[PDB]
């Protein structure tokens, strides 16, 4: 249930979120070059 | 009509109590067999029967009879009339493969000390 | 071998007793006609009319 | 009069009850005659063995012996009744378990007359003592748009506070004293003298009367208990016997347009100011108002796991299929119905895509997939404003069970958009909308198979949305395995 996304100005990070009430940040330039989840910014009490 | 299966169950168990609950029994398939009190070991292709015996808040025991003198025989000790005695003895004289008709049963039961 | 070493109608009838101290019922106090409930039959394998007949 | 009673009795054991309980109340003398007749019919059953006609008699006795204005000392009706119902201990459960609890009530009524009606009234009013304090509250959860205006009227009437603690204490004292001293007391003089007395002294008098009644009921011997109670009441202190009916209990009527039982905790705030105990929730019910059982679901587990209402009260829910006759019949049912009917709740073992596990319960149904997703968007609102079904690949093993213990297994791998489970030990009618051909339209093959137990395994890359009991607001996706098998606040039925 993704509702939003946001390319970082640097181009290294991308963010997304939705009804999960979490802003999942992903790193495109990963140590191993994979699409790895950098962070789960949780704390919001409603859909992102 | 052709009989296909059968099963038997004791209604009083081995410790003087009546049967209560749900019982599922396996079926022997068709003597001293038809008087069998065991369940079929073949639990894979055997006809099964499920029955219910109503529960009871307390055990349904069955007491032991107590021995009491029976004057019906003690003081009944004078020789019976020769005709009735003749009938009794003539009845007793047949082979054990002679089926006792109801009449004979009643006669013998009344004369249960001759 | 080591398998260790493994009443009367008056005591087993409700009548003459207070319901508080009832623990068993003699079989001879129950005048209800015997009753049994059948549920069904089940054969896993198919070999018409059928009918149980208890006796 | 006797033949009228016999006709009514034979026509109520076929609004035929209310008429019995309204013809006897006229004359203090009609309560013994009816009881005698009941015993005769009861004895016939005891002689015969007709299993199906005992519980209505066992409820009519309890109901009349508790409204009987007074039992003459000469009449030995209670002893004959106890001898008649003592011989049911040999009957199958539950008859012996209704008779044991009737015999206890007949000992409470043999030792302390009127105790079983003073307990009820005390409780229902909320006018208990500081030794044995209790309370009962009735909440009329009714939907204004569904209930009829006749029922709305009856509800309004019932809610109106009729009695006061003063009047309630006067009625309780009058009936406790009358039950014991029959006609030999002056109920007009006693009422006139009690009217001028103050509320506090009335409360003290009732507390002593209730303690004396309880202690007399506690005495082993019946014969001396009555004399001791009579002497105690004389120390505390021919006419015509008077029928004292049951005072209306406390009731509250709240407008329930919702389906969840959250309303109740909001009520509990004014309970902080309005105070084990018990709460009589009288749910008024329609066909779809299915969802009431779904709300029951929460209030069952939710509370069992987060006790909030149960902290003080024992809840009891009453289903109405939807003073005047409806008021009387309602109160009588709620008062004398005391045997619940628990409905089956299916159990589900869920393994999530993460790997966590927690057993759950679906009372009504279990939907999955396109149905689950559709309900997910129905519960979105602004989401559904800003927001075909690609099939979900599930390997499903369903087992058909039996009392014999021989489970017949079968299995299949499928690629179906949705799968809903629906109710017929029980049977679970199941639907499987297969995607015979994926595309914005997927071929739909509704498959109705009769499964009781099911085992669903979905690919970890194919999370499947799951709805339990049609609860559109809490669908569960991200599950990878689901194992389903057929597993205080009771609902209640009169029989």
């Amino acid at each position: 249930w993704v509702m939003t996304c946001a390319y970082a100005p640097s181009g290294n990070y991308v963010a997304c979120g939705g009804l999960d009430n979490i802003c999942s940040i992903y790193n495109l330039k990963t140590r191993e070059g994979n699409v790895r989840v950098s962070r789960e910014l949780a704390g919001h009490t409603g859909y992102l | 009509a052709q009989l296909l299966y059968y099963v038997n169950l004791l209604l009083i168990d081995h410790r003087f109590l009546l049967r209560h609950g749900e019982y599922v029994l396996h079926m022997w398939q068709l003597n001293a067999d038809k008087l069998t009190s065991a369940t079929n070991p073949d639990k894979e292709n055997s006809m099964s029967i499920s029955i219910l015996l109503d529960n009871y808040c307390h055990p349904i025991a069955l007491p032991k009879h107590r021995p009491t003198p029976d004057p019906e025989g003690d003081r009944v000790r004078a020789e019976m009339p020769n005709q009735l005695r003749k009938q009794l003895e003539a009845i007793i004289a047949t082979d054990p493969l002679n089926p006792l008709t109801a009449e004979d049963k009643e006669l013998l039961w009344h004369f249960r000390y001759e | 071998e080591e398998w260790p070493l493994v009443g009367y109608h008056e005591q087993l009838t409700i009548h003459g007793k207070d319901h508080e101290s009832v623990f068993t019922v003699s079989l001879w106090d129950c005048d209800r006609k015997f009753r049994v409930k059948i549920r069904g039959i089940d054969i896993p394998v198919l070999p018409l009319t059928v009918f149980v007949e208890a006796n | 009069t006797e033949d009228r009673i016999q006709h009514a009795l034979e026509r109520c054991l076929h609004l035929n009850c209310w008429s019995l309980q309204e013809l006897v109340s006229r004359d203090p003398g009609h309560f013994l005659i009816l009881l005698e007749q009941i015993l005769q019919k009861t004895r016939e059953v005891q002689e015969k063995g007709t299993y199906d006609l005992l519980a209505p008699l066992a409820l009519l006795f309890y109901s009349t012996v508790l409204c009987t204005p007074h039992f003459p000392p000469d009449s030995d009706l209670l002893l004959k009744a106890a001898r008649t119902y003592h011989r049911f201990l040999t009957w199958p459960v539950p008859y012996c378990s209704i008779c044991q609890e009737l015999l206890t009530f007949i000992d409470a009524e043999l030792k302390a007359p009127g105790i079983s009606y003073q307990r009820l009234v005390r409780a229902e009013q909320g006018l208990s003592t500081r030794s044995h304090r209790s309370s009962t509250v009735t909440v009329l959860l009714l939907n204004p748009v569904e209930v009829q205006a006749e029922f709305l009227d009856v509800a309004d009437k019932l809610s109106t506070p009729g009695p006061s603690p003063h009047s309630a204490y006067i009625t309780l004292l009058l009936h406790a004293f009358q039950a014991t001293f029959g006609a030999h007391c002056d109920l007009s003089g006693l009422h006139r003298r009690l009217q001028s007395k103050t509320l506090a002294e009335l409360e003290a008098i009732f507390t002593e009367t209730a303690e004396a009644q309880e202690l007399a009921s506690g005495i082993g011997d019946a014969a001396e208990a009555r004399q001791w109670l009579r002497t105690k009441l004389q120390a505390v202190g021919p006419g015509k016997l008077r029928t004292i009916p049951i005072p209306v209990a406390r009731c509250y009527t709240y407008s329930w347009n919702q389906d969840s039982f959250d309303i109740l905790q909001e009520i509990l705030l004014k309970e902080q100011e309005l105070l084990a105990s018990t709460l009589r929730v009288v749910v008024f019910g329609s066909d779809r108002i299915g969802k009431v059982a779904r709300a029951y679901s929460n209030l069952r587990r939710l509370e069992n796991n987060r006790p909030l209402l149960t902290r003080f009260f024992k809840l009891q829910f009453f289903y109405v299929p939807v003073l005047p006759i409806l008021a009387d019949m309602l109160l009588y049912y709620c008062r004398f119905a005391a045997r619940p009917v628990l409905l089956q709740v299916y159990q589900t073992e869920l393994t999530f895509i993460t790997g966590e596990k927690t057993t759950e319960i679906f009372i009504h149904s279990l939907e999955l997939g396109h149905s689950a997703a559709t309900r997910a968007i129905k519960a979105s609102g602004p989401g559904s404003k800003r927001l075909e079904a690609v099939p979900l690949t599930l390997q499903i093993i369903y087992s058909k069970g039996a009392i014999s213990g021989r489970s017949r297994w079968s299995n299949m791998e499928k690629l179906c958009t949705s799968v809903n489970l629906s109710k017929a030990t029980e049977a679970l009618t199941l639907n499987l909308t297969e995607v015979v051909k994926r595309q914005g339209f997927n071929q739909i093959s509704t498959s109705q198979i009769k499964v009781d137990k099911v085992q669903i395994i979905g690919s970890n890359s194919c999370p499947f949305a799951v709805c339990l009991d049609q609860d559109e607001r809490k669908i569960l996706q991200s599950v990878i395995r689901c194992e389903v098998s057929p597993c205080c606040l009771p609902i209640m039925t009169f029989s």
